[PDB]
């Protein structure tokens, strides 16, 4: 059921590009 | 009033601390007996 | 020292952001007594607060190796539930200082006080003038290296006056005072220096007549503006 | 001046000033704080003794009560009082040393050692009543509760965050804890429940807590499976990265 | 259990300390 | 399984060490 | 026809009931322009608000066959969250006038407010010279045979002052203006009859250089207790 | 002008600003108004619709539900805003021809507005769902509802007036509305719990008017003893005496 | 056992002392 796993995908790769910006702002934060 | 003065940090922490670990570790390690313990099961 | 670097202050507003201060980088001089002058809405208020603490600023730090007082007769330091004493206990356990010196300075803000048993009653029943006498008794109870003052004068009455530049001659001299006023005249007599605030630029003179003249015809330029 | 130094005498000043508002003045809250878990008692023994009986005949009812609640009751505090921390000290924000960070600090620590009194005048009086009332393991239990402190005051932090804007949003905040009361094994034991709405019971980290807490606790208690701390601690870790960052990313915008 | 006691008991006293602490600190101040 | 425990180890110790790190930049906000 | 019969006013305090105003009767001239001087803390500000009703009295009435408004100035009687216009719209509708008077008066609160695109934003972002302007521009939005200022004339910038007073001018010989002034020029200037409070009571002068003498011969009093 | 006329009047007024106040302009009330309903029956019913029909083979879950579930939370809603309004509007008054009693009863119509809107948006979606929605004595639930109507009004009124001054207490009348649900016949048949338990229950109105209520819209459903309606039309009246004249009392105080 | 009702007395006949004192405290204002 490959539009399944598509769709799961989608919103653990969302996700996963959320904590990393996250991350990076910190850090951008952190050397201001 | 002045009772509530002399509880400065060396003194509680003397009172409350040390004394308490200094009797531990005199009973435990010296002054302890050691009990051994035997285990059965049973039903009727 | 006191500097500003990269300061940018602005407030919300529906329409955007409305900048007060933007990438604003200047130093104060030193143990000389400074007159922040302005138009208004130029920031004055933006920027005494800035100075004081009272509002962070969105970018860039302010770098000061001395003590900067707040505000002299601003009541919004304080909170209303409690009474007088219990605020300047507030002040006083904020900074941090000794217990006999804690009771010779709520001994000290009850003198410049004035004020009799209300003094043991709540700040929300108290009136305009009578904050400001609360607010200035905190104020000098304390010995600060900077004194920041938005136009103290017009507050209380002829007495309130009377005792308040006889303290303020008493400490002339052990601290600059930095003064927001719209009365010229003052910033003449109490001043060594003009910080103008313009278009959310500050320029410094050195020479108080020069401050003068720059703001009269900056005033003069507005007004021919068609 | 260090900034440890100027730490330890803001955290003192807020800490007195939150004991101030919190306990009315006159030490009145006092008898409120005592007053909820002995009610709790007595509402909740009244009907489940003779099925607990049935269920777990060889543990006390009271004693299970305090161990389920006075921890449930220490997160919820936790969780709540630390959601409003900025709205209560906002006139005061402004002073170059009272950062939020310092105001949230102070009240976790004053709820802390509210709770962790309770625990103790709550084990004292059922020692007293003739119950069983040491814990046969402790400093597991210990740590058991620290991962529950943990939890509970990364969780606070990160809806204090979070909310600072849309107050409305807190409510669905308390709303939603109220059904964790019940959903975790606080009032009646986990063993009872059907399997078959075991796994989503399993999503509860607090309920992990308060289980391996009644382990600890009793002699020979029984865990279910599934059951253990590695989810629970991997929960409060990873919320508490997330609140720090979020707070360190917000830092700025939480002063008016 | 000697050393499990012992830690046990560490811990504790250390949370007492704490607590009684913080109260001798809220009643002088108050003072 | 050693690569499991490796990866969640290293998950772990970067997350603690992130979490003191922002935990000690915070305390030394305070100058 | 103001009256004010058997009126006892006090406020909840931890030590007992403070009384402000105890078995207070007074009868108001007529058609005269009413001075209200008194003592700081004699009351001016609670009788004040008596007579435009924000209190209630304890005991006793306030009789009064004519329209009294509130006091100008004041920022205690609107709502935050609403705009300058929704407060507009609450006002006239506890006062229940028809659409083109319902127009006519937000258009002229919009004329006298002078602050433009915030007039459609909620008064929480305000200041206290928006507020101001915004209950003054209210206070005249309507026709009252009374009106009620709390020295307002302190309050906003020169050319506010003279909008105000051109506003005023425009509309004296039609109602009796009551101010409660510290500046005893403007009781001398704006006013025709002298009200003095004192211990709860007040005194009625015909003269206003009466009342100004009884007023200060009052403070001289006071000062030279021992 | 008549008093009559002022009285309309300055209900409308205050009408439109309560209406305001509590939908927010945007109109995000309505939307939580008719979701916490339908979560409440979503929620009991995947809880206990086998036990439901077992208990009662006759009647379907969701109507029942529907019945005991929406006049009660008017009732709650009546008592809590009712008690809330002269907290909220203490800013208002002091412009004469308002009162307290004036905010208190537009909260009230505003309420007993908004819940039969919801009602019959239920009764619509229920009818429109293949379940039953037409009571077969309309007129006896028209008097029940009136009556607890009145009730929770009334309750409201003296809350608002008696609680002033003491902020606090009103938080416990707010906990006291916990019990309530789960013991006024709600979300359960009250038949099944035993007898023993049934006479302590019987002096809670607000299980008579449920009951009752329910009694007018199902054919043959089964009433059990003691559920009279004289008792809550006693206790609804003595409540409005007591809260009018409490009212009447302290008239002129309550205005700040 | 003397010792115990001594105990659990001194601690209700405390707990009464600090109820009514709060409520003297209260009604004294
Ligand atoms: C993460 C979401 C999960 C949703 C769960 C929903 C279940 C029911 C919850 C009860 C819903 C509830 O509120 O509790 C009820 C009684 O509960 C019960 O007995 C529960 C019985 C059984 C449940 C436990 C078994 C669990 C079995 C397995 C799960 C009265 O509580 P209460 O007196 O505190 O009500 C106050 C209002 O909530 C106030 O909220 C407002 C409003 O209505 O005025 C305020 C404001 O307007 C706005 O902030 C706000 C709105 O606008 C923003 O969305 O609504």
């Amino acid at each position: 059921r490959r539009w399944y796993n598509l769709a799961t995908l989608l919103v653990v790769c969302c996700l996963i590009y959320g904590v990393v910006s996250l991350v990076v702002a910190t850090i951008r934060d952190h050397q201001d | 009033m002045k009772l509530v003065s002399r509880l400065t940090a060396k003194r509680l922490q003397w009172a409350l601390v040390y004394l308490p670990m200094l009797v531990a570790t005199v009973y435990f390690l010296v002054f302890s007996a050691d009990r051994y313990v035997s285990e059965s099961v049973i039903t009727v | 020292m006191i500097e500003l670097r990269n300061l940018t202050k602005w407030y919300p507003t529906p329409h955007g952001r409305r900048y007060v201060f933007r990438n604003l980088n200047f130093r104060f001089p030193d143990d000389v007594s400074i007159g922040l002058i302005g138009r208004n809405g130029a920031g004055k208020s933006t920027l005494m607060r800035l100075l004081g603490g009272i509002e962070a600023p969105n970018e860039g730090e302010v770098v000061t190796d001395v003590s900067i007082s707040w505000p002299v007769g601003l009541s919004g330091g304080f909170q209303g539930s409690l009474t007088a004493r219990e605020n300047v206990k507030f002040v006083c356990r904020i900074y941090g200082t000794s217990h006999e010196d804690m009771l010779r300075k709520v001994r000290f803000v009850e003198e410049f006080a004035e004020i009799g048993e209300h003094f043991d009653l709540p700040m929300k029943t108290y009136s305009s003038g009578m904050r400001s006498r609360v607010a200035f008794g905190l104020s000098m109870a304390f010995d600060f290296d900077y004194y920041l003052i938005d136009e103290a004068m017009a507050v209380g009455d002829a007495q309130f006056r009377a005792k308040s530049r006889a303290v303020f001659d008493s400490r002339v001299g052990q601290a600059n005072m930095i003064l927001v006023s719209h009365n010229m005249n003052d910033i003449k007599e109490y001043c060594d220096v003009v910080v103008l605030v313009d278009q959310g630029q500050a320029t410094l003179y050195e020479d108080v007549e020069a401050g003068i003249a720059a703001y009269q015809g900056s005033l003069k330029k507005a007004a021919a503006k068609p | 001046r260090s900034p440890w130094q100027i730490q330890q005498a803001v955290l003192f000043a807020l800490f007195l000033r939150e004991l101030k508002t919190r306990l009315g003045g006159r030490w009145l809250g006092v008898f409120w704080v005592l007053l909820e878990p002995v009610a709790h008692i007595a509402v909740m023994t009244t009907l489940f003794s003779l099925a607990h009986r049935a269920a777990m005949p060889s543990i006390e009812y009271p004693v299970f009560l305090i161990t389920g609640l006075i921890p449930f009751f220490m997160f919820r505090g936790l969780v709540t009082r630390l959601m409003e921390a900025i709205d209560s000290n906002r006139g005061l924000f402004a002073y170059r040393q009272v950062k939020p960070i310092d105001t949230v600090i102070a009240r976790a620590m004053l709820e802390i050692s509210l709770q962790s009194i309770v625990y103790l005048i709550a084990l004292g009086t059922l020692g007293w009543l003739g119950f069983h009332f040491l814990p046969v393991r402790a400093l597991e239990l210990a740590g058991v509760s620290a991962v529950l402190i943990m939890l509970g005051a990364s969780l606070g932090l990160f809806f204090a965050v979070v909310t600072n804007e849309i107050p409305q949003a807190r409510a669905i905040v308390r709303i939603s804890l109220l059904p964790l009361y019940f959903v975790s094994g606080v009032i009646f034991p986990v063993h009872t429940i059907p399997p078959q709405y075991l796994p989503l019971l399993q999503l509860n980290p607090v309920l992990h807590l308060i289980e391996l807490s009644r382990a600890s606790f009793f002699p020979q208690y029984r865990v279910l499976q599934g059951i253990n701390l590695a989810y629970p601690a991997g929960f409060a870790l990873l919320s508490l990265f997330l609140a720090l960052m979020l707070y360190r990313l917000r830092r700025h915008q939480l002063a008016s």
